């Protein structure tokens, strides 16, 4: 039995060096071989390199040599990965998987995979979000349904936007991660609710940002 | 994006059909096939008929026995029929669409307007 | 160098048969694998030899082909097939993967729920304005444009489309305009008109200075 | 896919027709050596069982695949018996197994606690003990990982290129036989001097209905000096006596 666990997420400046590793749990470090593969947002999987802890043989992709360095040991039983002079384009999630081509007539496929290490590059730092509600007009009601909005901007990166303390989930429209020119991200959630409830029933939108450990709750109100 | 509009009517007697007179605008719809589908309560879209460029009339499914012969006149970007007006069983809502593959017969639809109908 | 091309997006209903191929420039010596993967998650290996399935995957998944060609196949789709699949080459050391074919559970089309709301005073008093247009529960393609002061404008809003809804295979396009308070007060009417693969016309919704 | 020289694959072939012509007429089989049997005669023989062992090794290292040889492979990975009868077939596999600085899945044992016995196979990869120092983890001189990979690079020459090998081991006693070749049977002749080929046993003599009680598990009978005195037909199972004309 074999299973892998990777490190947590990381965030650093461009042009610096980022360090990441994966534990060679299960089986043994001698009967195990590790290989790193990149997956960029909007792209498939892409190879970074391979390392056999017991044989010590390592290699890289024809476009990441020097930029990427790979190392491993047995005292810790993990493959070390270091990416130097990282560009702003290096914002991606890196995977550490088992290299099956190491032993006994298997081939170069990955039977066991880790979770994933998200490495992001931006000029901003970890800080809380800015949140504000919507303000629809009464005549916006249509077909017994009305929209309610809750927006988040200037945040740095998971932001959980929930409605009615998370008790509402029908009709949830959410943004994917979109970054602004100032190096900051944004996320907004909008829901569809009965129109007759707007003004009669109380609804509230909440936001949470775990990295900075902060919460924001705001009340939405129509206006005319 | 492309525009598709709806026209029809002309209830003379309960003969059994749907007076599709779809029309289009803003695209050379002669490059694509024009089709139409039906939607019954709790039923997926079923291929009813298509106005192919073969010129031999319409290709339709067995669900419509003898009541649809859709045809086109691309010089006016409009559909035309020859069957009777309507009947209760054919009052189900309808949708008129074009196939987005160049001269193909496979279904990948962009549809337009529609309205409701009823007859004794 | 060796490369491949999967051939990109599919849609199928439970029960039907689907086939996908990843072409290449030079004959791969049957050294090709295929993975299952939710977009942005750890993949799961299904096929590692062209004609041998791994332990744990049912026989529903299959594959065929040899040499400079291959064809991955699902004998019958099921709701658990909401994910992308990646063709992988391992004939030589410079490992490369495919772009990833994505098959979506197919529930037929539906009209969108279109909406709008102007910005609140909380947004306005900060020197900026924003207007969110909405498309809910509708395939994926769509577009939004604006006609402030009755004239056409474009290239000032952020369009973002949500991943497929597993309940009805629909999508959701949530978009937002963002401009200055000066741009807000300059025009006598702010308007969103929504276009969509299915819609009767550009759905016009607008507001004025006060409201 | 072919297995490594260690933990080699083994497939038992029984109860079928062996058409060795389609095997000999293959072009890439650049090396085809048989012991105790001639390839041209395979189609006329019948055996009690057939075992096919497959693996991949270096190019010139194939010279170690033979009876009573010495070397890393022949001593610690795969050793053929001294009385081996069968065939050793090898062909180049550069178009299949070679990768530039890769192909680690093929490995062989360099050292072992003792010489491997004929047709033995050690699946375990435990680290050899050095003796002069305790070895529970990785260590130096003698406690190195016993396996090491070829790493077949296309730049290597024929002396280190990957060669795919399969050894066909035949058992050639006269017990229930089931892997005969494509030879066709002929109606039996009795009471006449006839040349016979009974399930591989070829000879001359007159065939007569037997009167001795063969036990249900017996197939042949012998007089003094290994002289086949009787045989049972592989078709109707009737016992027949053989007498020289
Ligand atoms: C073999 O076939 C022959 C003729 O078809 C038949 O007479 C004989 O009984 C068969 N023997 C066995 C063992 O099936």
């Amino acid at each position: 039995q074999v299973q892998l666990v990777q490190s947590g997420a990381e965030v650093k400046k461009p042009g610096s060096s980022v360090k990441v590793s994966c534990k060679a749990s299960g089986g043994t470090f001698s009967s195990y071989a590790i290989s790193w593969v990149r997956q960029a947002p909007g792209q498939g999987l892409e190879w970074m390199g391979r390392i056999i802890p017991i044989f010590g043989t390592a290699n890289y992709a024809q476009k990441f040599q020097g930029r990427v360095t790979i190392t491993a040991d047995e005292s810790t039983s993990t493959a070390y990965m270091e990416l130097s002079s990282l560009r702003s384009e290096d914002t991606a999630v890196y995977y550490c998987a088992s290299l099956a081509s190491y032993s006994s007539g298997w081939e170069d496929v990955f039977d066991i995979w880790g979770q994933g290490t998200m490495v992001t590059v931006s000029s901003a730092s970890t800080k809380g979000p800015s949140v504000f509600p919507l303000a629809p007009s009464s005549k916006s009601t249509s077909g017994g349904t009305a929209a309610l909005g809750c927006l988040v901007k200037d945040y740095f990166e998971p932001v959980t936007v929930s409605w009615n303390s998370g008790a509402l989930t029908s009709g949830v429209h959410t943004f994917p991660a979109v970054l602004q020119s100032s190096g900051l991200y944004s996320l907004s959630s909008v829901v569809t609710v009965p129109s007759s409830s707007l003004g009669t029933q109380t609804y509230i939108c909440n936001v949470n940002h775990k990295p900075s450990n902060t919460k924001v709750d705001k009340k939405v109100e129509p206006k005319s | 994006q492309v525009q598709l509009q709806e026209s029809g009517g002309g209830l003379v007697q309960p003969g059994g059909s749907l007076r599709l007179s779809c029309a289009a605008s803003g695209r050379t719809i002669s490059r694509y096939a024009m089709s139409w589908f039906r939607q019954a309560p709790g039923k997926e879209r079923e291929f009813v008929a298509v106005a192919r460029r073969s010129g031999d009339g319409a290709f339709y499914a067995d669900s419509v026995q003898g009541r649809f012969t859709v045809s086109r006149d691309d010089a006016k970007n409009t559909v035309y029929l020859q069957m009777n007006s309507l009947k209760p069983e054919d009052t189900a809502v309808y949708y008129c669409a074009i196939d987005s593959d160049t001269f193909y017969s496979g279904s990948y639809d962009y549809w337009g307007q529609g309205t409701q109908v009823t007859v004794s | 160098d060796i490369q491949m091309t999967q051939s990109s997006s599919l849609s199928a209903s439970v029960g039907d048969r689907v086939t996908i191929t990843c072409r290449a420039s030079q004959g791969i010596s049957s050294w090709l694998a295929w993975y299952q993967q939710k977009p942005g998650k750890a993949p799961k290996l299904l096929i590692y030899d062209a004609s041998n399935l791994e332990t744990g995957v049912p026989s529903r998944f299959s594959g065929s082909g040899s040499g400079t060609d291959f064809t991955f196949t699902i004998s019958s789709l099921q709701p658990e097939d909401i994910a992308t699949y990646y063709c992988q080459q391992y004939d030589n050391l410079p490992l490369t993967f495919g772009g990833g074919t994505k098959v979506e559970i197919k529930r037929t089309v539906a009209a969108p729920s279109v909406f709008i709301f102007p910005p609140s005073d909380e947004q306005l008093k900060s020197g900026t304005a924003s207007v969110v247009c909405l498309l809910n529960n509708f395939p994926r393609e769509a577009k939004v444009q604006w006609k402030v002061d009755n004239a056409l404008q474009s290239g000032n809003s952020q369009e973002s489309v949500t991943e497929q809804d597993s309940k009805d295979s629909t999508y959701s396009l949530s978009s937002t305009l963002t401009l200055s308070k000066a741009d807000y007060e300059k025009h006598k009417v702010y308007a969103c008109e929504v276009t969509h693969q299915g819609l009767s016309s550009p759905v016009t919704k607008s507001f004025n200075r006060g409201e | 896919r072919f297995a490594s020289v260690y933990a080699w694959n083994r497939k038992r072939i029984s109860n079928c027709v062996a058409d060795y012509s389609v095997l000999y007429n293959f072009a890439p089989f650049f090396a085809f050596k048989c012991y105790g049997v001639s390839p041209t005669k395979l189609n006329d023989l019948c055996f009690t069982n057939v075992y096919a062992d497959s693996f991949v090794i270096r190019g010139n290292e194939v010279s170690q695949i033979a009876p009573g040889q010495t070397g890393n492979i022949a001593d610690y990975n795969y050793k053929l018996p001294d009385d081996f009868t069968g065939c050793v077939i090898a062909w180049n596999s550069n178009k299949l197994d070679s990768k530039v600085g890769g192909n680690y899945n093929y490995l062989y044992r360099l050292f072992r606690k003792s010489n491997l016995k004929p047709f033995e196979r050690d699946i375990s990869t435990e680290i050899y003990q050095a003796g002069n120092k305790p070895c529970n983890g990785v260590a130096g001189f003698n406690c190195y990982f016993p396996l090491r990979s070829y790493g077949f690079r296309p730049t290597y020459g024929v002396g280190h290129q990957p060669y795919r090998v399969v050894v066909l081991s035949f058992e050639l006693l006269h017990a229930p036989a089931t892997v005969c070749g494509p030879k066709k049977s002929t109606n039996l002749v009795k009471n006449k001097c006839v040349n016979f080929n009974f399930n591989g046993l070829t000879g001359t003599g007159v065939l007569t209905e037997s009167n001795k009680k063969f036990l249900p598990f017996q197939q042949f009978g012998r007089d003094i000096a290994d002289t086949t005195d009787a045989v049972r037909d592989p078709q109707t199972l009737e016992i027949l006596d053989i007498t020289p004309c």
